[PDB]
């Protein structure tokens, strides 16, 4: 019921503005706010207080605190996040780079 | 806040929306698996119309004179009348449409029949009539088993998930139920033999076009849907009893413990 | 050092490219020459197959015929062949099989029997001084016997 | 760990990203003097030649689609249904 | 011109990762550094005029990895090392 | 353009964050840095053993950086250290250490309560480390007495004091009341007596983090590649703020050692200890609340590392997520109905300024040869050549040589001609439609010309609005940019499942009057209307 | 020591080498780089056994440049020195700090301080030779050297030997 009610609340402001937005986007947004149980705020206290990699959380707002807690608690980063691959300066798993291209030597003789 | 809120969310090669850490937000993107660039507003002919119009349209009787079939519609209309098998098939199709009407009554309680769905059937029908020179006062070479079995064979060709297990087929049927109801509504024996007067190559061409466009309306795996949603919500925010607008949006996104106008709607 | 504790890739436990376990292969300067000189022959057959469509002179001449096979970038292997040949006293793989039969009869480590077959000694104290790993792992009389049979297996070529 | 051919349950259609990277890498190889498998109609641009090879499925590549659990599949661009 | 954060977010919205990598490396700044196998820090002294490498404090002269990171990221790592924080980099996945 | 290396090239995967151990700091560093002076006494070179000696990195290009050799464009830098005679605390850990002081005994160094307590048994079952430390802290912060015998255990029993933070210090209160200030050496000793299960039950990993490592003992010294000094006019030389902070740490450390060597006034030792603690604290984080702010001699606050990592447009926002890039042009945009939908009119000066590196192939060897023989002055020309050896020859001063012949495998950089897709953008750019590729059409003047059917997704108007143009420098990113970003491929936006581009302005007002029943056109004008269509079949 | 070990190498090929015969090219490269060179982890690589049954595995395309990367697993005969290892050798170059013994592809050095007291350096001879109380160490002379330490640098390996202990010296 909290989920459906949240969807109604968001949809209301959209329809009030006199605009149309597809069901997909609003559904995705609502679901993200409810996948950890309860209601989760969209804040710097609402996704930087849960693990996603030290870089991904530190990039948004409070950099030094997140980094210090990371080094203190010996945290490990998986480094498949978007911002992480951006910072390191190499290909990320998004779109074209979400798959590797290979070669088949058995196909060259065709 | 919206951009940095929805960023590391994408769709992998399994038609399942999950972030980089593997947390599943949605088992199917948009709960249907369709991109937002191939959806068009369609009308549901199952709920629309009165009961007398519903029974007047979706009943093609062969052994009864209440909703009998006009033999001048098709070439073999003199031999279709009096057949028990085709009448049983018409009973199964009619019962299926009635069950679809009860289901649509339970899903949409507002009474609206216009909803965004993929594949435009009207343009395919018009392109078939203007392509095969289908005009009025032209007997068709189709029968009841060709349209019924044609639709039943087209309903199995619609595939979004490429699995074969129990849960995969259950999610496929539950994700294709509405579209199959729309196809069973627009593809009735009376609607094709009476109004459209489609032939064999025209009907098969319509089936191939519906299946084809359905295979093109599938969302591609690997598309950033979180950023697209954050933009699709943040863009209308620029154009901006209870409080509305930007403050209300702030209270909703921040999930505040107190609202500007805490009101109820007691029914 | 020389205390039966080599590196990581040189440990007693080795793994082949198939995934099975294999013991470390230690070779002395006897069959080690017949294996290089051996494989270079089949390498010459492989070079002449795709082409279709006293003891020192033969050594250097064969090393030239095999130098024509390679791209002139591995002459240290040929100089190593001259080193081994100038320091080798063994010949024929049959006698080498007998030597392995005499080395494996005591139940020692492959590196130890490699240092045994690769060094020319007359007494047991020489083998115990040149090989710090062998000082009490095997009897001295047995080592002297092995050196006697080996002394009968060596022949001036 | 390389799913076999009888268990490949991914979409047989080539996506726009796969076609894009196949045309980009193939055109990059053609620009670097790669053996062309199709007879040219007088083209000079490498991208047009890459699209000419994709139109006849003469591109000698195979896609390693990574699955979210760490596995992958090998769908050759010749068996992939384009468009 | 400045390629800000919103521009990068648009490039992610289009799904082009190669243009993002090229724009954030070759089009701006690209640096090459060497990291050590045991510790993922940039203490590898590189004297490659004679092809020689070391890493101080962990006894390595063989296993040395080469990575291309932007100069700003190297400034971040060096500032973290100046702030008593270890940004150890590993080319292999130990967690699996 | 850097020098080649024989090391294996790999990508960067897992990144581990941990604390710097003092032994590892001493093992990474190369110099001790004892003299607070910047340059040498002769006002030249470097101090050799000071704040910026050749044992670290160097700038000015001409210098070689002794211990890397090579140059400044290659030098990663080198690390120094500072060996203190009195341990100091780190700002970002002052709270955490305090929490540790409220989670462990202050004598026997054992955890308060025990595994026999039910609440501790429930708290230890949590898998999250931060929640474990939180709850265990909530339990141990209440019990202020270790115990020797606990019914169904370590000894001690000494009353655990109350630790309070005050002026970068920790004061302990005993009720017994005896209040004594906890020194850094005592806290560090107690931390040295912490068992494995104790700190591993708090959330520490032996190989990466230690409570003893949380207390600063030796300080790393970053190279000038991090704090680049300046020597302007050879008589106006400016040093960075971190350099002044290192000078303060050296003066306070040497002063404290001198005061602790001969005699002990007990008060000047605490004043020098709080002075060194203040210089290190302000060195790590100058903007610390409840403490005085260090100010430079010019009149501005001291720039710390935390200030470089905290504010906007710093290292994260202005150097990683975003950055100022090359191969771009910004100018005023204007309309042109004679152009196509996806094209954009680029001025000739911009086309001659920006360039694109093309690869020499037997298909365009004659064309690129013509571009070389034309010169950089003419528009159909080139600017630089790149031989297969990875070396760039400029076309300027190359005509003095005479002839330049191209070979297979080279990369000649030409100017932006026609049919070249480049990214077009307009700030703030809140749509994915706000950045779209375009086909370059070379036109004179200085304004970007474009069709008015693209001004609606850009939200622009021809009144002084400037736009940005980025150019790809690779064929792979150009093809991937042409197959994913295009104006025809962005007609129907996925935002509201309707086309975002349409007929706007005078064309929409004119098509209505054209589609009126009273609108009739004569033959002589109809012929020109039908001939104005580009794809007209020619059938009237 | 002359050991045999299965080694793996990553071979890079230019896009111009993608013909059907490319496998041969691989082997070609696999020879030209491996035979004769040296590694600080496995020692001086001598020969490469098993030329017909060379595994090719699967070639992967790295992003830019378009070059092909291969992982080859083969069997090779390599030579790796060890510390405290009795070997034999022949002198090549002579120095006042000691004569440089040649053991296979490795040029070991023997320090003068690591020599007995009776062994003295003689520069008046051509070539300069080390004359002792019974043996004369010349270039063409054969000397049994006991290696004390070895250095394993990348693509470069040098060792230090000695002959002070008993059962050593000239052969
Ligand atoms: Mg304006
Ligand atoms: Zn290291
Ligand atoms: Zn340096
Ligand atoms: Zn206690």
């Amino acid at each position: 019921a909290g989920r459906a009610a949240l969807y109604k609340e968001v949809y209301n402001v959209i329809a009030s503005d006199g605009s149309y937005v597809n069901y997909r986007h609003m559904a995705l947004l609502v679901d993200v706010m409810t996948t950890q149980g309860g209601l989760t705020s969209v804040t710097r206290h609402g996704f930087n207080r849960s693990n996603t990699g030290a870089l991904m959380r530190c990039s948004f707002e409070e950099t030094v605190e997140i980094l210090f807690e990371a080094g203190a608690s010996a945290e490990l980063d998986d480094c498949r996040g978007v911002s992480e691959n951006v910072i390191l300066g190499q290909m990320a798993p998004i779109g074209t780079g979400a798959f590797d291209v290979m070669i088949d030597e058995e196909s060259l003789v065709k | 806040r919206l951009v940095k809120a929805l960023e590391d969310i994408m769709v992998h090669y399994d038609n399942t929306t999950r972030n980089s850490l593997g947390n599943v937000i949605q088992f199917i993107y948009g709960e249907d698996g369709m991109d937002a660039a191939h959806i068009e507003k369609q009308s549901l002919d199952t709920i629309g119309g009165s009961d007398a119009a519903f029974e007047k349209r979706y009943r093609v009787d062969l052994l009864n004179t209440d909703h009998t079939l006009d033999p001048s519609l098709l070439e073999s209309g003199s031999e279709i009348l009096g057949d028990l098998k085709l009448q049983v098939l018409l009973d199964e199709e009619y019962k299926q449409l009635v069950k679809d009407r009860k289901f649509l009554r339970e899903v949409f309680v507002d009474g609206e029949a216009n909803w965004p769905l993929p594949v435009n059937i009207r343009r395919i029908i018009q392109n078939a009539q203007q392509t095969f020179h289908i005009d009025h006062t032209k007997p068709s070479d189709l029968t009841i088993k060709d349209i019924v079995l044609g639709v039943k064979d087209l309903q199995e060709n619609l595939l979004v998930l490429r699995g074969k297990n129990e849960i995969i087929q259950n999610a496929q049927r539950d994700a294709v139920t509405l579209f199959c109801c729309l196809l069973r509504s627009r593809l009735a024996t009376r609607r094709v033999l009476q109004e459209y007067r489609l032939t064999k190559q025209a009907f098969d061409w319509v089936l191939s076009n519906i299946e084809a466009q359905f295979l093109r309306s599938v969302v591609h795996p690997g598309e950033m849907v979180g950023v697209l949603a954050a933009q699709s919500i943040g863009e209308p925010a620029t154009q901006m009893k209870v409080t509305s607008g930007v403050p209300r949006l702030k209270e909703i996104l921040n999930v505040a413990k107190n609202m500007k106008t805490p009101s109820l709607t007691v029914y | 050092a020389a205390t039966l504790q080599l590196g990581q890739e040189f440990q007693l436990k080795q793994i082949n490219h198939q995934g099975e376990e294999e013991e470390l292969i230690a070779l002395n300067l006897s069959e080690a020459r017949l294996v290089i000189k051996e494989a270079l022959v089949e390498r010459r057959r492989a070079f002449k197959r795709s082409q279709k469509k006293t003891r020192e002179k033969e050594l250097e001449s064969i090393d030239v015929l095999l130098e024509q096979t390679t791209g002139g970038n591995n002459k240290d292997l040929k100089n190593t062949m001259q080193y081994l040949t100038n320091f080798s006293r063994f010949r024929d793989q049959e006698t080498v099989g007998a030597v392995i039969q005499l080395l494996k009869s005591t139940g020692l480590h492959p590196f130890e029997v490699a240092q045994l077959g690769s060094l020319a000694c007359d007494t047991a104290d020489e083998a115990k001084t040149l090989i710090p790993s062998l000082n009490n792992k095997i009897s001295d009389d047995e080592l002297e016997r092995i050196l006697k049979e080996l002394s009968n297996l060596e022949t001036l070529y | 760990k390389a799913i076999p051919k009888d268990q490949r349950a991914t979409t047989p259609y080539m996506t726009k990203y796969e076609r894009a990277r196949i045309l980009g890498t193939r055109a990059l190889q053609i620009s670097m003097n790669a053996p062309v498998f199709v007879d040219l109609e007088g083209e000079t641009d490498p991208l047009r030649i890459a699209m000419k090879e994709l139109a006849e499925k003469k591109i000698p590549l195979v896609i390693r689609r990574y699955l979210p659990d760490g596995s992958f599949e090998d769908w050759s661009v010749e068996e992939l249904i384009v468009d | 011109l400045r390629f800000g954060e919103m521009e990068r977010d648009c490039m992610i919205a289009h799904g082009a990762a190669s243009f993002l990598k090229e724009r954030l490396m070759e089009a701006s700044d690209a640096f090459r550094v060497h990291i050590c196998g045991i510790c993922g820090l940039m203490t590898v002294i590189a004297k490659l005029n004679h092809n020689q490498f070391e890493c101080k404090g962990c006894d390595n002269k063989i296993d040395i990895y080469q990575i291309h990171i932007p100069y700003a990221a190297k400034l971040l790592f060096q500032e973290l090392m100046a702030m008593n924080i270890t940004p150890r980099l590993y080319t292999d996945r130990s967690r699996d | 353009g850097q020098q080649y290396s024989s090391a294996p090239l790999r990508t960067v995967k897992e990144v581990q964050f941990g604390l710097f151990s003092p032994e590892e700091v001493r093992a990474i560093s190369v110099a001790k840095i004892r003299f607070p002076e910047t340059m040498d006494e002769t006002q030249t070179r470097a101090k050799i053993g000071g704040l910026n000696d050749p044992r670290l990195g160097s700038i000015d290009r001409n210098l070689k950086c002794q211990t890397c050799q090579e140059g400044m464009n290659e030098c990663p830098g080198h690390f120094g250290h500072i060996d203190l005679a009195k341990p100091v605390f780190h700002v970002g850990f002052i709270a955490k250490i305090k929490k540790v002081c409220e989670c462990v005994c202050m004598h026997c160094g054992k955890l308060l309560l025990d595994e026999h307590n039910e609440l501790m048994r429930q708290a230890l079952a949590i898998k999250d480390s931060k929640k474990r430390f939180a709850a265990i802290w909530t339990l141990c912060k209440t019990k202020m007495v270790c115990e020797t015998d606990v019914p169904s255990r370590g000894g001690c029993g000494n009353t655990q004091p109350t630790i309070r933070k005050d002026g970068l210090k920790l004061v302990g209160s005993w009720k017994k009341p005896e209040l004594r200030v906890l020194s850094t050496e005592e806290i560090l000793n107690i931390f040295k007596h912490i068992s494995v299960k104790d700190f591993t039950s708090l959330g520490f990993n032996e190989v990466f983090s230690r409570p003893e490592w949380m207390i600063l003992t030796c300080l790393p010294v970053p190279p000038p590649p991090v704090r680049p000094s300046i020597s302007f006019n050879e008589s106006q030389r400016g040093e960075d703020d971190l350099t002044f902070k290192l000078a303060d740490i050296l003066k306070a450390n040497i002063s404290l050692e001198t005061l602790e060597h001969n005699g002990a006034p007990h008060h000047a030792i605490e004043e020098a200890e709080s002075l060194l603690q203040f210089h290190v604290a302000t060195y790590m984080d100058n903007d610390i609340a409840g403490q005085p702010q260090a100010l430079q001699k010019s009149g501005r606050p001291v720039k710390s590392i935390r200030a470089r990592l905290k504010g906007k447009e710093g290292r994260i926002r202005g150097n990683l997520m975003g950055k100022r890039v090359d191969f771009s042009a910004r100018t005023v945009i204007s309309g042109d109905p004679n152009l196509e939908l996806d094209q954009v009119g680029v001025p000739k000066s911009i086309a001659k300024t920006l360039t694109y590196p093309e690869v020499v192939t037997p298909y365009n060897i004659d064309r690129l040869t013509q571009l070389v023989r034309n010169g950089p002055n003419e528009h159909p020309g080139a600017k630089y050549v790149i031989r297969d050896s990875g070396d760039r020859i400029d076309l300027r001063y190359s005509k003095r040589a005479g002839d330049i012949q191209l070979q297979y495998g080279w990369k000649v950089e030409r100017h932006i001609m026609d049919n070249d897709p480049v990214l077009f953008n307009r700030q703030p750019s809140l749509h994915k439609m706000s950045m779209m590729a375009h086909r370059v059409k070379v036109i004179p003047y200085s304004t970007f010309r474009l069709n008015l059917s693209v001004t609606s997704p850009y939200n622009a108007d021809f009144d002084g609005d400037e736009m940005n143009l980025h150019v790809p420098q690779s064929e792979e990113t150009r093809a991937e940019l042409s197959q994913l970003c295009a104006v025809p491929l962005q007609i129907v936006s996925p935002q509201s499942n309707k086309p975002c581009m349409g007929i706007v302005q005078d064309t929409l007002c004119g098509i209505r009057k054209l589609t009126l029943r009273d609108t009739f056109i004569e033959l002589d004008q109809v012929l020109n209307m039908l001939y104005w269509v580009p794809d007209w079949d020619g059938v009237i | 020591m002359f050991f045999i070990k299965d080694l793996s190498l990553n071979i890079t090929l230019h896009p111009s080498f993608f013909g059907p015969r490319m496998k041969q090219y691989l082997k070609t490269k696999l020879l030209e780089e491996v035979e004769g060179s040296c590694t600080g982890k496995f020692g001086y690589i001598l020969c490469v056994l098993d030329y017909d049954n060379i595994d090719i595995q699967r070639g992967r395309i790295l992003p830019t440049d378009g070059s092909a990367e291969f992982n080859v697993k083969y069997r090779a005969v390599v030579f790796k020195p060890f510390k405290g290892e009795v070997v034999d050798g022949t002198v090549v170059s002579c120095s006042q700090h000691g004569f440089e013994v040649q053991v296979g592809p490795m040029k070991v050095f023997v320090t003068k301080h690591l020599m007995p007291q009776d062994l003295t350096f003689n520069a008046g001879s051509n070539p300069p030779s080390y004359q002792s109380s019974e043996d004369v160490i010349t270039i063409k002379s054969r000397i049994r050297v006991k290696i004390e330490g070895c250095i394993s640098q990348v693509s470069s390996i040098h060792a230090i030997g000695s002959i002070k202990e008993d059962y050593l010296g000239a052969i």
